[PDB]
């Protein structure tokens, strides 16, 4: 719940999120994927509140996943992170909020463009080079003002997202365990095994 | 600071032109006396959209009612329904309402609050300026006085609050209620407020502001073949 | 506010101060706290403003609609709907109501509506804040069968000790006198009764 | 409880100029929306052609010029008559300040005079104690709406030399004391139009070597 | 915990000799943290113009509301929104939510494009309404874009004139707020006819 | 930290040409309760000063002998008591702004707002306010508690400003003050219609004039006021 | 946002120079290193009086340290003379987070930071203040023993320009020093107004902005 | 707690009822609330029964070792001694207290010090919660220069009301006569006081 | 910070403690040593509020030091400790008690044993074979009371420690950056250096 990154690069984005699920005083789990598939196009990375993470994205997968199979078209991302939006400011003003924030990064098959689209629990949208939810964002945005550029390569994404993560082992209090990386681009999200 | 009292064939309203936000001016002109129906007026203090709100949905109202029934509306009616609503609503529309106005039935003066409590007067004032009006009101008002009385009364009711009252300001605006004659609205009645003119002018030298990027913004509809 | 009703041989009366107060601020100094539910049926008004208001609207109301269908209400009938009102709402009103009334078959009768919504049946009563100064005098000077003018002077030394001691009380002193010869309103200024 | 402070309102305005400095205060003193006077004076002569205003709770800006007229008294008595420049008077208000680091005095003070160049100094001071040496500084309740101006007028902050794309700053210059008046009273017609505790007076100390010279200006009453 | 100063924001609008301006900052942040150096806070319904500071996910929502009924009273109508009737319109929405306010704080500007006239207004969060002569000011640095104003402004600045007044006014504000900055826009805008300038200032 | 128990309302003053004036009503209130019906609160220091007090009427009555016990130590080694070395105005007032500000400093201040009026050895008139916080201002027309907000604005009527108090004569300044306390009796739930009044003048000195009394009171309207909107009998 | 670490060629110190009372920028042009000695640096960050105030006093007690014992003070004993001061008001509410940096003989160049709750480090790599994460991030990710004066001196100056971006509590200009065996050498005020700019252009950083 | 004192005549009486009271139980229904502190010079008091009790006791012995030193103290100093202990400590007490002598020179005098330590000198006084119920009726029924039976009865009424209307009071009706004459101690019991 | 352990075996006592010092969202340092020496044959670990804890530990340090001139002789493990909870048990009823937990280690050479001492901030002391400070015992005391025998050699002890950390590494939710780890013996205290 405490570090999703994301960066857009040339061709592609690349999502970056921790694999500890702690509760109080014990790392419960050191593998766990805080991502889910909307289409084969868009990922969805959360973190927030525990339960509401994990109920959000999947109403939220379920819901593209039926526009789906009813249009027979997949939704461009722009289209996707709107629903999102306005079902978390919908949701602020609800009996019981989802404190869920998500990162969506996407593919958009008509512009051939990557899009990255950061979104807190408020209902507040951004599209962004690179984003950060949490503690995270304190560290990186600097780091990614510095050493990004928007022509870079997905290796080269990926050499940025380490430097990311090293900085974050090095000065961030808690141990979260390293990061599953996702890349989605105009073939769809396959996932970098070894990081 | 608003006031409202009664003359001799007739009743009169007065108010400031001063809106604040906390320790800010958001407006120096802004009209406090509400339109209700032609020859009913409400001075308005408290929550500004409260007030403009209130004023506006019984207003409205009134002329549904006026139409319906084929009359012209009474002042009792508007005070009913002011009061009955504030009331529902138990003080959370904090709207401090000062009703005047001429009828078949006469000349009448009411004041509301914002919990539902009505008052019956000769002299009225109400909101932060109140009590500089009402030592004014209460050193000078009489009975059977003439127009040219009143307007006078009331305008310096109004005058104690803008002076001495730092959450009242700028302008006086009244609105005269005779008996068988047209209500006479009279915004800006007095200007005693006007801003001296500046040591200097700011205008700046074209060029002084760095400029990034340019571009025409398309406001029509459909740039077309 | 110092407010009573008295019984006498003739009928009843009610009296009340004319102060309203916002805090120490006089926010009304001529207020009439007797209010009329019906032609021979008054009240005295003490707690919320507001809420005596709204009150005693809904039971001329209820009186109004009462006298259409069934005719003349007994002062009971008037003190019963003042108090299903006072009770069924006790959690959001503070109000405190006296109801005094005359028929020609009961005479004059008084009820008191304190802040429970209880009632009580009395010769006569007292209440606001201004009433707790006066419980040793009023308990000491009143007799059953007084006499018109003798219930006026009972009520104006009453109430002027009241408003001596009580800051929230003041003004004139507004009575109401309710017999078979009808409805005769009386006012008496500071002049008068502060130097009783 | 009983709370020890309050707010007098009121807003002060130091300037530096090359051989001069002004300090100005509105005259007015309020509690709540209740005028207390149209004429309180709130910009003191301390001697040594210092000039000082301690502008917030009336009570604890007095108790302050008061102890730091009084240092003064004994600054003469213990070294020789000898004159108590301002960066010297600057260093010794933070003392006074930060004695009450913890209940302070509820004032934000600007002095203003020459520093031992002859040249315009203006001093600026937190509540318990911190200073800068600044051109420009406004206290007070309208310091929020007067500083922008004054950071735009005087420091020419966001203003670049027409047809140099954006590239050449317009030049840093010192104001006349004609002009910086303008500025003064440009600033406090402005502050009394939106702000409901300034206004009635401006009253003006200007310190010169030649020494200390009062303008006075009606403000909007209401 | 204060919705009006999480994301900061500023907008300010100045009448000119037939014309209006409006410009925003581009800053949205959470607190300290910046986030975008690119969040524009002016959007247009035909020819009317509504700049939004306060909470972001509320200037969001609001945009997609106004559009809507923007659109929605055009299809009726058969004609553009005016200024008078669209500053109505807002002040409705926003008192409609009395008791649950939207954390904003709106501007109108526009021309009525048949009277010729320019109009500016601001709002509350819940709608009152202030149809200002001069100019209006919203957001996190108001104070400071009140004192600007009321000293560097003028009636009857010229199209090139009112864009130096206006620019200088946001700039020398927003640089007095930690929360407002990153970047600016002005519109200046005439009967038919609309430039858009993005202001060279600090990013800090 | 204390609160006040027993306490006096308002005290109004301003100057006029030659002198000041001064007034305060004969009420000690306990709450609502109009408890003390004999309670002076103008408290004269020689022939040439009257401090007027309102709030803790204990805390009032601590200062009135601070004031007498200041009478006596000033007398103390001093032939020229009764003349040049005489207490000023001036001396009291800064006395009591002292006093007053280091209570609120020690957190136990004393529950009063103070206006010192007189006239100096030069004749200059002298008004200043000191409350339990230590704040102190000088105005033509000082007020304290409901004056503030009713009296100042009748008094400011008559002198607006400082070159208006040359203008001013005793007869139109007086006649201010005593339709200031009218209206503030109307007003005013914790005030009396018994009230005392003090002239500090420069050729006449201090006339302390005892058992005033509101008059000219208007209730004459009350006997047409019916109901709170609807009612007409 | 104040930082200061140890390389190849000493210490390099670099401070912002913004001071607020909460979003009110209070000013651009304020010094948070105090020179007490020529061979002694202090920065500051939290409480404006606390840090100026208290900084001086230590001048002072590192003044009377050279009188009493004919000897410069060691950067140990300044920075204890600081952090037990501190630790004596605990509790009471000081805000100071503090870094002295200077050069002695038998110590060579040491950093230590010093805190109000009485923290005191030694250390090659401090960042201090509301944007220290900022810097942080682009200070650890271009830093080696080995930088040349120049390339330390720029990376020092680029840490603190990307706080002063990001972080809406930091900004103004940037304060440079470098301490030596001879003592510290003052590298300028730069306007981050104008080297931002510069930084982007030349670089081709700050691809987040409209440039 | 009822309590007054009224100057007469031949000197003054103090009067007070015997109630003591925890919450709503009557922890004590024969208290002596008339404290002695010299000869001639009682007190009533009201408040907190420790905080009035620690201050008696302390007055009784400032005023004999005034005695001691400087002859028979004035009932002015009395309470004077009353008031600077009840004002130096009025953060730490709850005391409401009156005060009443017999001089040759000065005959009866009445001071009451209530909460806040401030000292007023009355022809009468009346404190406690049952003074609120007689305002109005001693206000009306006190004269000056009445007779002893007079004051007896005017204090006997008075009382007799505050008791009837006040559950904090009842019990007794204590009087302590202070005269040239000497020091006479009454008593008066429910079936006396209760039927007037 | 947070995790100091003690583990006394046949002949030595070897002290655990992390490196990390971590004030709210920035690890400041990771090799910090959280150790004074008392004496050539006692060693005080030392963990709890920030300031107070070297502030406690260098106290206790100069008063035993102090002891060691004046007598000429070196307090046994067991005065330091009695010495020690004397201080912290006058502490607590103090205004602002030291909000420290101590962990003592030392050879006593007059009975050629090792003593393991644990101290809280209450002045609570208890002789352990092994003990831990905050919510490491939460995980290393069932760890030691499985694999503990009193008669372990040095070696057998430090293994029976790299079991502890490697378990505080894998279920703890704050990075720790590792732990320093010291001997006490007959011959004194030495820093095995690489761990
Ligand atoms: C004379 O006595 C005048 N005194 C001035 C004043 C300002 O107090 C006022 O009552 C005036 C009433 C008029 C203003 C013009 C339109 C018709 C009503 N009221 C205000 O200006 C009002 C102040 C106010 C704020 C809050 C509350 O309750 C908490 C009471 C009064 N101003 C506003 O409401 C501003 C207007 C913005 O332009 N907005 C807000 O206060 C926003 N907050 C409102 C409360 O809920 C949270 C949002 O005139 C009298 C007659
Ligand atoms: C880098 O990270 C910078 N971050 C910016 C900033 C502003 O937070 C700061 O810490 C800066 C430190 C320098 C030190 C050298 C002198 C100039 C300021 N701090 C402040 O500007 C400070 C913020 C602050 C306020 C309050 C507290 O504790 C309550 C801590 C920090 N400002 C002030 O203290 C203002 C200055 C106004 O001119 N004054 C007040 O806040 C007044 N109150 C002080 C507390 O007691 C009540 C009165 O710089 C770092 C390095
Ligand atoms: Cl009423
Ligand atoms: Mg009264
Ligand atoms: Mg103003
Ligand atoms: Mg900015
Ligand atoms: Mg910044």
């Amino acid at each position: 719940m405490d570090i999703i990154l994301g960066i857009r690069v040339q061709d592609s984005v690349i999502l970056a999120s921790s694999k500890a699920v702690t509760r109080g005083i014990s790392v419960l789990k050191d593998s766990d994927d805080k991502t889910r598939q909307l289409s084969p196009h868009t990922l969805m990375s959360f973190a927030g509140e525990a339960g509401d993470t994990v109920q959000f994205a999947e109403y939220i997968q379920a819901n593209i996943q039926l526009y789906s199979i009813r249009e027979d078209y997949e939704l461009s991302p722009q289209a996707v992170s709107s629903f999102v939006r306005q079902e978390l400011a919908k949701s602020i003003r609800s009996r019981r909020p989802y404190q869920v924030n998500v990162l969506i990064g996407g593919y958009d098959k008509k512009k051939n463009k990557p899009e990255l689209y950061q979104i807190d629990y408020l209902g507040t949208k951004v599209e962004l080079p690179y984003g950060a939810h949490g503690y995270s964002g304190f560290y990186t945005f600097s780091l990614l003002d510095h050493h990004y550029r928007p022509d870079m390569t997905t290796e080269e994404g990926l050499d940025l997202l380490k430097l990311c993560v090293q900085e974050l082992e090095k000065r961030m209090p808690m141990d979260f365990k390293g990061v599953i990386v996702k890349i989605v681009d105009k073939d769809g999200i396959r996932q970098v095994d070894d990081f | 600071t608003i006031a409202g009292l009664v003359f001799q064939d007739g009743v009169i309203l007065g108010a400031d032109t001063r809106a604040t936000n906390d320790s800010v001016v958001a407006d120096k002109s802004c009209e406090k006396i509400h339109f209700i129906a032609p020859k009913i007026y409400c001075c308005g203090a408290g929550v500004a959209a409260d007030a403009e709100a209130v004023t506006q949905l019984i207003g409205s109202n009134i002329e549904l009612h006026s139409l319906y029934t084929s009359r012209e509306p009474r002042v009792v009616s508007a005070l009913q329904m002011l009061k009955q609503h504030l009331f529902k609503y138990q003080g959370h529309i904090g709207a401090y309402l000062i009703v005047a106005g001429v009828d078949p039935t006469g000349s009448h003066l009411f004041s509301i609050h914002a919990h539902g409590s009505t008052d019956v007067g000769y002299y009225l004032s109400l909101g932060s300026g109140s009590l500089a009006a009402m030592a004014v009101l209460e050193s000078h008002w009489k009975q059977d006085l003439t127009k040219e009385e009143a307007i006078k009364l009331a305008s310096d009711a109004i005058q104690a609050g803008i002076w001495n009252d730092l959450g009242s300001g700028s302008n006086v605006d009244v609105c005269v209620m005779e008996i068988g004659k047209d209500a006479e609205y009279l915004r800006n009645y007095l200007t005693p407020n006007v801003r001296e003119e500046k040591q200097k002018s700011y205008k700046f030298p074209r060029g002084t502001t760095a400029v990034l990027k340019e571009s025409i913004v398309n406001i029509c509809d459909i740039q077309e073949e | 506010t110092s407010i009573m009703a008295v019984t006498f041989k003739d009928g009843v009366i009610l009296g009340a101060d004319s102060r309203t107060t916002t805090g120490a601020y006089i926010a009304n100094r001529v207020t009439d706290k007797l209010t009329r539910v019906h032609d021979k049926i008054w009240c005295c008004r003490s707690g919320s403003a507001a809420d005596t208001q709204a009150i005693a609207d809904i039971v001329q109301y209820h009186l109004e609609l009462y006298t259409s269908q069934y005719g003349t209400p007994s002062t009971e009938t008037a003190a019963s709907v003042f108090k299903e009102l006072c009770y069924e709402n006790k959690d959001n009103l503070t109000a405190g109501i006296i109801v005094a009334g005359y028929d020609d078959k009961n005479k004059g009768e008084v009820y008191t509506i304190p802040l429970g919504g209880s009632v009580h049946k009395l010769p006569y009563a007292i209440a606001g804040s201004g009433s707790t100064f006066i419980y040793g005098y009023c308990d000491k000077n009143f007799r059953e069968n007084m006499s018109k003018e003798e219930t006026v002077d009972f009520i104006k030394h009453s109430l002027s000790q009241a408003i001596k001691w009580d800051g929230s009380s003041g003004g004139v002193i507004r009575m109401v006198v309710l017999t078979a010869a009808g409805v005769e309103r009386l006012i008496f200024y500071p002049d008068e009764y502060e130097q009783l | 409880q009983f709370n020890p402070y309050g707010d007098n309102g009121g807003t002060i305005l130091g300037i530096a100029g090359e051989d001069f400095a002004v300090l100005a205060g509105d005259t007015r003193n309020i509690t709540d929306y209740s005028i207390n006077s149209r004429y309180e004076p709130k910009v003191f002569d301390c001697g040594d052609n210092i000039v000082m205003s301690a502008n917030g709770f009336a009570a604890d800006g007095d108790a302050l010029v008061k102890r730091f007229k009084n240092s003064v008294k004994w600054y003469h008595f213990d070294h020789n008559d000898k004159k108590l420049s301002i960066n010297s008077a600057a260093r010794n208000i933070q003392h006074l300040l930060y004695g009450k680091r913890f209940f302070p005095y509820y004032v934000h003070t600007i002095i203003a005079g020459l520093d031992e160049d002859g040249k315009g100094a203006v001093y600026s001071f937190d509540p318990v104690g911190s200073y800068e040496r600044e051109q420009c500084r406004a206290g007070g309740a309208a310091a929020s709406l007067i500083m922008p101006f004054l950071d735009n007028q005087v420091n020419f902050k966001n203003q670049y030399e027409p047809g140099t794309n954006g590239k050449v700053k317009k030049p840093l210059k010192y104001l006349s004391v004609e002009e910086v008046i303008k500025l003064v009273r440009d600033s406090f017609t402005s502050a009394t139009e939106r702000h409901i505790q300034v206004g009635d007076g401006l009253e003006i100390l200007i310190v010169t070597k030649d020494g200390v010279r009062k303008e006075f200006y009606e403000l909007k009453r209401d | 915990s204060d919705p009006s100063s999480i994301n900061g924001g500023i907008v300010v609008a100045m009448t000119g000799k037939d014309c209006v301006a409006i410009a925003c900052d581009l800053r949205l942040g959470s607190q300290s943290l910046g986030v975008s150096n690119k969040f524009e806070k002016i959007f247009h319904y035909g020819h009317v113009f509504l700049g939004i500071t306060g909470l972001a996910t509320d200037v969001t929502t609001l945009n997609e509301m106004f559009r809507y009924k923007t659109n929605l009273y055009k299809l009726k109508e058969e004609r553009a929104i005016e200024p008078e009737t669209f500053t109505q319109l807002v002040s409705s929405s926003l008192y409609e939510r009395r008791f649950g306010p939207y954390f904003v704080g709106p501007v109108v500007a526009g021309i009525n494009s048949k009277s010729g006239k320019p109009f500016i207004a601001g709002f509350d969060l819940i709608g009152c309404i202030d149809e200002a002569k001069d100019f209006i000011v919203s957001g996190t640095a108001s104070d400071q874009l009140f004192g600007m104003c009321e000293s560097l402004y003028e009636p009857n600045l010229e199209p090139e004139d009112l864009f130096e007044t206006i620019s200088q006014a946001l700039l020398n504000a927003a640089d007095r707020d930690a929360l407002s900055g990153w970047g600016a826009v002005v519109y200046i805008i005439k009967k038919d006819e609309v430039v858009k300038r993005y202001l060279k200032m600090r990013q800090d | 930290t204390q609160q006040p128990i027993v306490t006096g309302t308002s005290v109004i003053s301003m100057k006029y040409d030659n002198g000041v004036i001064i007034a305060a009503d004969n009420l000690g209130s306990y709450g609502s309760l109009l408890r003390f019906n004999g309670v002076e609160r103008l408290i004269p220091v020689g022939d040439n000063t009257v401090v007027g007090i309102s709030g803790d009427i204990s805390d009032m009555q601590h200062i009135e002998r601070l004031l007498k016990d200041l009478v006596t130590e000033n007398a103390y080694d001093n032939p020229l008591a009764d003349a040049e070395e005489a207490l000023e105005p001036s001396y009291i007032f800064e006395y009591l702004a002292t006093v007053m500000y280091q209570r609120r400093s020690k957190m136990n201040p004393l529950w009063n707002a103070i206006i010192v009026a007189g006239v100096q050895s030069n004749g200059d008139q002298f008004l200043r306010y000191v409350n339990l916080l230590g704040v102190t201002y000088s105005s033509p027309t000082l007020a304290t508690g409901f004056g503030a907000h009713m009296a100042n604005p009748l008094l400011r009527k008559v002198v607006d400003r400082e070159s208006d108090i040359p203008k001013t004569t005793v007869q139109v300044a007086e006649e201010a003050i005593v339709n200031a306390m009218r209206v503030l009796y109307y007003r005013d739930a914790r005030s009396s219609r018994n009230f005392s009044l003090a002239i500090i003048d420069k050729n006449t000195g201090l006339t302390f004039k005892k058992n005033l009394q509101v008059e000219n009171m208007k209730w004459d309207f009350a006997k047409d006021i019916k109901g709170y909107g609807t009612q007409k009998i | 946002t104040t930082l200061a670490f140890r390389f190849q060629g000493g210490i390099i110190v670099a401070v912002d120079s913004r001071a607020t009372a909460g979003n009110w920028v209070a000013s651009q042009t304020v010094k948070k290193v105090i020179e007490i000695n020529p061979f002694l640096l202090g920065t500051m960050a939290g409480g404006a009086a606390d840090c100026q105030f208290w900084e001086t006093w230590l001048g002072s007690q590192c003044r009377l340290h050279e009188l009493r014992e004919k000897e410069r003070i060691s950067v140990a004993a300044a920075s204890k003379i600081l952090s037990n001061l501190v630790y004596q008001y605990k509790g009471a509410g000081l805000s100071m987070g503090t870094m002295i940096c200077g050069y002695t003989r038998k110590e060579g160049p040491t950093i230590y930071y010093v805190d109000s709750d009485g923290t005191r480090l030694k250390g090659d790599i401090f960042c201090v203040g509301s944007g220290q994460t900022f810097a942080y991030g682009v200070l650890d990710s271009n830093y080696k023993w080995d930088l040349s004066v120049e390339d330390a001196l720029y990376l020092g100056k680029r840490s603190i320009l990307a706080a002063a971006h990001r972080d809406a509590y930091s900004g103004g200009s940037v304060n440079l020093y470098h301490v030596t065996e001879d003592g510290w050498i003052y590298h300028g005020n730069h306007d981050v107004g104008e080297l931002f700019w510069k930084v982007k252009e030349e670089e081709g950083s700050f691809n987040n902005v409209i440039g």
